[PDB]
């Protein structure tokens, strides 16, 4: 089923590309502060995720999403718009992005197991490893289970909702 | 199994929600009685799904009793008032912490999940009332009952009358004003 | 797989409903001409198709398409807009509608066989019988293989293209 | 401006439409009595616009008679049946060539112009019937009356009963079935 | 110029209707708390504004916006969604709505003056009086110039942005 | 009022550009037939109209429509799609395009006169001259008043309706 | 399944298309040699699908021929000119009736099928030229080659030069002007 | 006029922004010395609007100076680097509080106003650079220059090199890498 694996690879390639643009925007604003090293490590992590999905796109001849120029601008603007609020706004954006990416990885792991674990074994291992890395962030002090302000929890949810819309559009377009 | 592990964990956590709430503290404490996110979104959605499943079993049992003669058929206005009251009485043990749970369900990323659960619930209520609509009245009837349920649920949160008698009186007028529309 | 059968029943219910509105519009204009009996027999045929799909909607608890009031107006207008051109415009609309309905029946047959012919026994028999009736029309002189004018072949294609868009929208919304 | 003379040119053409039709031949023949496109869209849209203007003058003149006592107020169902019949009787001189004019109005590029004229006509009918809707019932009432007018107009084209008595009977049933919603 | 006054009346009628639904949603959640009397006064204020614009709609035969059933649900949901966050979330929504309504009143004043102040005398007086009432709120402690949390300022801006989109859609549709 | 002049120049530049693409498509199919010289004269006529509107775009610093790459493809496809039907399909497309362009010229003439004929005198003179040229076509036998087939009149109306949608979109976007 | 029957019927009909055309007459006549709609869309879409499959095999066989020996890799502009010429030379036996087939492919209800076939063909051409684009250049390159193919196909229909030498000269300038972006 | 009072009040406030910031405290403090919202959006959008107007006058004066032979025309890459540096040097007196002003401009309800001001600025820069695009290159050129300006503005906020020499070096590389596309 090439149509099912192409949709998975295209939307994962688009998600890691948009995450690259968000950390580029955050580094453009908070790059020389005390959270600069933390953002740099986050940005370097997604450069490896995007590099791997580029190889899978070439190997399986997957059509990239037509909305990449849109994610290029919106990702940078969202990353730069936050971190102009401050470090708490930047970290709220980071957690909302990592959780939104890990959320969609879980859905793909579920549907990939229900079809053919033997055939989709190499891809499942990669997605599980990436899904684990989207949640660890303990050596940098970024805990996904932290009591945010009631207003920052709404901001995180709005960002997370927007990423879900982008994920929906990218796997089709 | 694999997915049944968290399902049992989530099921056991509901015994401590009245004391602690819909947080991840009760998720762990519920598991500590069995042995093994932080906002509680997955715990709340599990509870709503289970309550919807309990409601559709109650409506099946009442349907059997009326088709065999052990019960008499009620009118649509009377049936819908009883179905909404039956579903809302499942929130009585958790009445103090439910406004917090509603806040989580109203978060922008939880709205698609909450709407689908609410749509399935009012679809079940209208089916056992004998709807059989294939035109746009399918959407009109279900939207009307969804609005009645949500506004009655808000009245129930801030109600201190004995046995929520002011909530069911509000539900009655709400259903009567809709059957005349 | 109730999600797949509901999608099939909803779009077939919507298609027969729109065909009912088209023949209602044609009967409103050409109901007292010499082609009145032919349009009446076509309208009566789709009343039985729609009646059967209403029963399947009740039995399987299928959500009807939300664009029913839209197909109510557009179907009547399309049927009345043609047959104001004349009898050749009305018959071009009829053939474009019958072929568009039969075209989508074939797609559902070839996807209902690949899953479980034993499970989808009655549904396959009904769709095959309806698809055969969408193409016969020999007792009324309506032959789907007739050399239309080059401009009437374009009009038939535009109507057929519009029905495909409506079919696409109706099975999702 | 030059719009006034072409308005007179179009106005004069209507005297020969029953003999020729809604083509450009009657436009020239109507202008030949004055001494001064071939689709006919402008002639048809001009006739519809002027018939709507005649209707709103008739309706406001009947409003004065009931406000002063020379006439008794009618019910909404009776008022709407009279307004539709009054507007449809303007088509009697041109009844043979009106099906051709309807097809031109139904052309894809004429649809926006025809819809706006039809929307303005039913808006006038509902205003003088006493409608003061500011909610979605504004659209519901006008859409319902637009469908009644269009279907009654189609029945009138193929009607051979004396004085179109079967058309007005059809109009009555359509209005009665709509006031019962 | 009826086309210009009708657009002004339609969008002002829609704005006050949506504000009525928002305070209905807030009263449904926070009606028996200490901020209940404050929300009730706000709700009563917009009932008078909506009543006045209903009279202007009847007088000038203005077509209401076709999106009122949509504003009926979204207004109540937004009002109920806030005030479930708490009193600070409710007041952030209130200020974002009052400022968004007053912002559009100013635009209409500056365009109604440039055409004919003598002709648009009563309409200008009414809009100015309503614009002043959308900003006073001093007897209830609601000051539009108050320091909010950095995240509550973003939430207020998102609500204010959404109201601008609704205003844009309502004056056309 | 540069806002009104910019809309007029942008939508007229887009209309002549789309007409250039249509005759390019027709020449690609019927270029060596007997109607080749007629299509070439039509194509050369719109090259001069487009050249003039390019100069007005540079002079008045008008933003071009963002849909030009879309009109580049749709115009060529429409021109090539017709003239594959035949010479009557090509001429139906030509008349539908010339009439749709001349129709919009008339609307702009009646709006430039109502504002300031003295100020908008040079532009009004150019638009009137172009509007006249969109209707003459007598040296090539292309008469806009010709009894087409009933089906070709519908095809002409569909093309004319589509051009009005493109005109509506181009003056805004 | 019965799909093999129609596939063989459609395959056999292509032997008589140059004598009759893309109508249902050749479908029956082609089937008369085997033993067993009138638009012709199925026959045309089958021929285009099979010609795309033949092109994939030809390009694949040239790829393994260059990875081993007896074949030297050529430039991208040279490769694309050869791939388009190879694909267009499949239309030479049907050159007289292809303008009629293009008209059917351009019908509004056939547009989605024709575009998908054309997109798959230029995707194959760019893959065997070594594209490996994962950004918007994926769409830019394939759109550019699709326009080159379609305009060269139109030039080929009306070309009478020996061995279509004016068509390949047109293709060369097209490709050269596209590599200078 | 009434609006001229706002312009004078906002103009005087800019003298105190480097001491206080883009708040309403400086709006009142600047208004006290000349006359009698708290977000600061009006003050920031006024400053950006006036800086774009100053840039237009500067570019006009350089255009007149080069048409009379008193200055020598330079390349597009050199011209655009000078125009961006000229516009960015207007932020030097307010360099400490500009990150706060950028945050306000990036608020969702201020984005449409900020985009229009930025679009008008790069349109002016390209006009005086000699751009006369009427195709899609109009959007490509202006989007490319808008991206460069915004990224150079962010580098300028966190730059501590003497006379921002590392900001202009960054601007040079961005312009050079863009002229190669
Ligand atoms: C531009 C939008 C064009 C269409 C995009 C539709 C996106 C909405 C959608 O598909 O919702 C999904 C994703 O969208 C969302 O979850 C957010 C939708 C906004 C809700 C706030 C109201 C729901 O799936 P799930 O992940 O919840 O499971
Ligand atoms: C969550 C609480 C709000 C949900 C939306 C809702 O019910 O609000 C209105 C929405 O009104 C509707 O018609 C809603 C239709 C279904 C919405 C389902 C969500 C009805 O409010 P009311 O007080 O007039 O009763
Ligand atoms: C809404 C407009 C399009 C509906 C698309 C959609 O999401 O449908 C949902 C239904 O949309 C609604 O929520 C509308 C109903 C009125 C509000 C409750 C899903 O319902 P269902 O297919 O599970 O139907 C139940 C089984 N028959
Ligand atoms: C992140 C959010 C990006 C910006 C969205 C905010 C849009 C907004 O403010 O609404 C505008 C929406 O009006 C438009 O011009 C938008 C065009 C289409 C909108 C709806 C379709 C109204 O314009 P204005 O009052 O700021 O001036
Ligand atoms: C036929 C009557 C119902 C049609 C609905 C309708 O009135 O359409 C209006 C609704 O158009 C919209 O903008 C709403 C879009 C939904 C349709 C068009 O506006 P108007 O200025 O032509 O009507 C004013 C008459 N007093
Ligand atoms: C059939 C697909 C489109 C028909 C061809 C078409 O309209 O493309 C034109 C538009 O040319 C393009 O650049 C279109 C690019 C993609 C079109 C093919 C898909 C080609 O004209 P030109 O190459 O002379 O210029
Ligand atoms: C896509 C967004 C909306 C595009 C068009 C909406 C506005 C309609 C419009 O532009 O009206 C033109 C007409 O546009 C059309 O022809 C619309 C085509 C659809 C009609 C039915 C097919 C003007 O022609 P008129 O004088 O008849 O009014
Ligand atoms: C409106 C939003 C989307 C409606 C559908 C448009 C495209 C979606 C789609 O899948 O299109 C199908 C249906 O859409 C069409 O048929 C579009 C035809 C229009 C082309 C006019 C030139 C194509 O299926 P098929 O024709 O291969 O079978
Ligand atoms: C859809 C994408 C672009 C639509 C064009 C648009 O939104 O136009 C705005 C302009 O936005 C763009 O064109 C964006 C391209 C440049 C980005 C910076 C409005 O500006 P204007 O009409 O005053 O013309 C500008 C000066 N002639
Ligand atoms: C994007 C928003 C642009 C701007 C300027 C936002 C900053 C404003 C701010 C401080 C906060 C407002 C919160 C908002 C508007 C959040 C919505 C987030 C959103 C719409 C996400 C999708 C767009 C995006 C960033 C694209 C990249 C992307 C692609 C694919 C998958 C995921 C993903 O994130
Ligand atoms: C729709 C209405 C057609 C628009 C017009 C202008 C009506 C007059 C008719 C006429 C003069 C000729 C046809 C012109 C045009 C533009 C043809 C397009 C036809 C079209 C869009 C087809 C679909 C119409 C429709 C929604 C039919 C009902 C329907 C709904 C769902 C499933 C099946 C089905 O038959
Ligand atoms: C509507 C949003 C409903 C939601 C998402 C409920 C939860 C509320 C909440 C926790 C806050 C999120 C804030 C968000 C996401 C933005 C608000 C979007 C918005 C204000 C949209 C306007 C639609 C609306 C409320 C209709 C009424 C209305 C009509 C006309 C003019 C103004 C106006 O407010
Ligand atoms: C345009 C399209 C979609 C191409 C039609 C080619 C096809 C499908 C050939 C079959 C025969 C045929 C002519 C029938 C289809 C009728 C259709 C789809 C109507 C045409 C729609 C239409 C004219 C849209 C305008 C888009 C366009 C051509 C761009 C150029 C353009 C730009 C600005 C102003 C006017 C204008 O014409």
């Amino acid at each position: 089923s090439r149509a099912a694996v192409d949709r998975i690879i295209r939307v994962d390639h688009a998600g890691e590309y948009g995450a690259n643009r968000i950390y580029a925007g955050q580094m453009a604003v908070l790059g020389r502060t005390s959270v600069g090293p933390v953002i740099q490590k986050m940005w370097d992590q997604e450069k490896d995720h995007l590099k791997k999905f580029n190889e899978l796109m070439v190997t399986f001849r997957v059509r990239p999403t037509v909305l990449m120029p849109l994610w290029n601008v919106l990702g940078f603007a969202l990353g730069a718009g936050t971190a102009l609020l401050g470090k708490e706004g930047a970290m709220a954006c980071t957690v909302a992005v990592e959780e939104s990416i890990a959320h969609h990885y879980n859905n793909q792991i579920r549907t990939l197991m229900e079809e053919d674990p033997e055939k989709y074994e190499e891809l499942l291992q990669l997605i599980k490893k990436f899904r684990d890395e989207e949640l660890e962030h303990h050596d940098i002090g970024l805990d996904h289970d932290a009591e945010l302000a009631p207003a920052y929890a709404v901001l995180k949810s709005i960002i997370q909702a927007g990423c879900r819309v982008a994920i929906y559009l990218s796997e089709r377009l | 199994s694999e997915e049944q592990l968290q399902h049992r964990i989530l099921t056991a956590a509901l015994e401590f929600v009245p004391a602690h709430g819909w947080t991840a503290e009760a998720i762990a404490e519920g598991a500590q009685s069995l042995g093994l996110g932080k906002d509680g979104s997955e715990l709340i959605l599990h509870f709503v799904t289970q309550c919807n499943t309990r409601l559709t079993r109650v409506l099946e049992e009442e349907q059997k009793l009326v088709q065999l003669g052990q019960a008499e058929k009620r009118k649509t206005d009377q049936f819908l008032r009883d179905a909404v009251e039956t579903r809302l009485r499942m929130l009585i043990p958790y009445i103090e912490h439910w406004p917090r749970a509603l806040s989580i369900l109203m978060l922008p990323h939880n709205i698609p999940s909450s709407l689908s659960l609410l749509t399935s619930m009012v679809d079940d209520m209208w089916h056992y009332a004998g709807d059989q609509s294939t035109d746009f009245n399918w959407y009109t009837r279900r939207a009307m009952l969804a609005a009645i349920y949500n506004t009655t649920e808000l009245v129930m949160m801030q109600d201190s009358s004995p046995d929520f008698e002011d909530t069911w009186r509000f539900l009655e007028n709400r259903v009567n004003d809709a059957m005349n529309m």
